């Protein structure tokens, strides 16, 4: 039965003060790595990893490391 | 002290059986397209894809 | 666009995903996928010091002429903001799919966005999607007749929609 599944481009451990520092639309910096590392999650918990690709209907993260 | 946000672009409710016949090289897809700031299970706002990171639009906490 | 340099892997579709979400390895290896980075450099090369080029002007990298991958992004980044700029190039932009939108990122590199709105026959035969009528007319150009290994390339390109001019 159903689980969802997500698709996570970036994880950062934040307080407040970078919170409402943020709620302001500040710049997060990502690296122009970060769509070849996206993370698959399920419950709060790292299934794997791996790289978005395109097949232009849909997009698709091609798994690199898995469990 | 801290919060760990995910920014989530995307989930798919898959089920039971396809884990664990997932492996590498494989491809997930992305069955709905979202852009969204998660403090553990909880939506906090939109951000977007831009310049060289990211812009969180709304950012409700309460 | 960090979007619009995403690897893409062009199946055919409907894809047969095994219960809406998963494709297995041994179904996609059934392709050639790359991104335009890859498909440039093998159109443009990639010199990490200056050379100077056929014309020549002295140039570096993936086919930038002066007077890498960073730099690549940004004159990626530079095609595509002018064709969306660009009158006659958006609506043939905006209406094909992603591997042939890289065919024609890479017209541009080559010539120029206004070198490329100046195509406007075969540009209106990939708008109606007319794939061979527009490759029989861009094969008619002098373009092709002057970088014709490159030409058939990026024809063949439009022509299928894959990848598959580049596997060599």
């Amino acid at each position: 039965v159903d689980v969802k599944l997500e698709f996570v481009l970036y994880r950062k451990n934040v307080t407040l003060a970078e919170l409402e520092a943020m709620g302001q639309q500040q710049l997060l910096s990502l690296p122009t790595n970060a769509e070849l590392n996206v993370e698959i999650m399920a419950n709060g918990v790292l299934l794997g990893n791996g790289e978005l690709v395109q097949m232009n209907d849909t997009l698709g993260v091609e798994i690199h490391e898995w469990l | 002290l801290r919060w760990p946000l995910r920014f989530v672009i995307g989930s798919s409710d898959t089920q039971r059986s396809l884990l664990g016949r997932i492996g590498i090289g494989d491809v997930l897809l992305i069955r709905t397209s979202r852009a969204e700031v998660y403090c553990y299970a909880k939506k906090l706002g939109h951000f977007n894809r831009v310049e060289g990171g990211i812009i969180v639009e709304t950012l409700d906490i309460q | 666009g960090p979007v619009d340099m995403l690897k893409n892997i062009p199946i055919p579709s409907p894809l047969s995903p095994v219960e809406g979400i998963l494709i297995k390895r041994k179904t996609l290896e059934r392709y050639f996928s790359i991104n335009i980075f890859e498909m440039l450099r093998i159109d443009e090369g990639l010199r990490l010091k200056i050379y100077k080029n056929t014309e020549g002007y002295y140039t570096i990298g993936i086919g930038h002429l002066l007077t890498a991958e960073k730099l690549f992004n940004q004159d990626v980044d530079a095609a595509v903001r002018g064709i969306l700029r660009n009158a006659k190039l958006k609506p043939v932009y905006d209406s094909l799919d992603a591997v042939r939108r890289a065919a024609l990122i890479n017209m541009v590199f080559q010539m120029g966005e206004t070198g490329v709105a100046g195509f406007t026959n075969s540009l209106r035969m990939l708008q109606q999607k007319r794939w061979d009528e527009a490759a029989v007319n861009l094969a008619k150009s002098r373009w092709y007749n002057q970088t014709p290994n490159r030409a058939k390339r990026v024809i063949t390109t439009f022509r299928t929609g894959t990848w598959d001019a580049y596997a060599a």
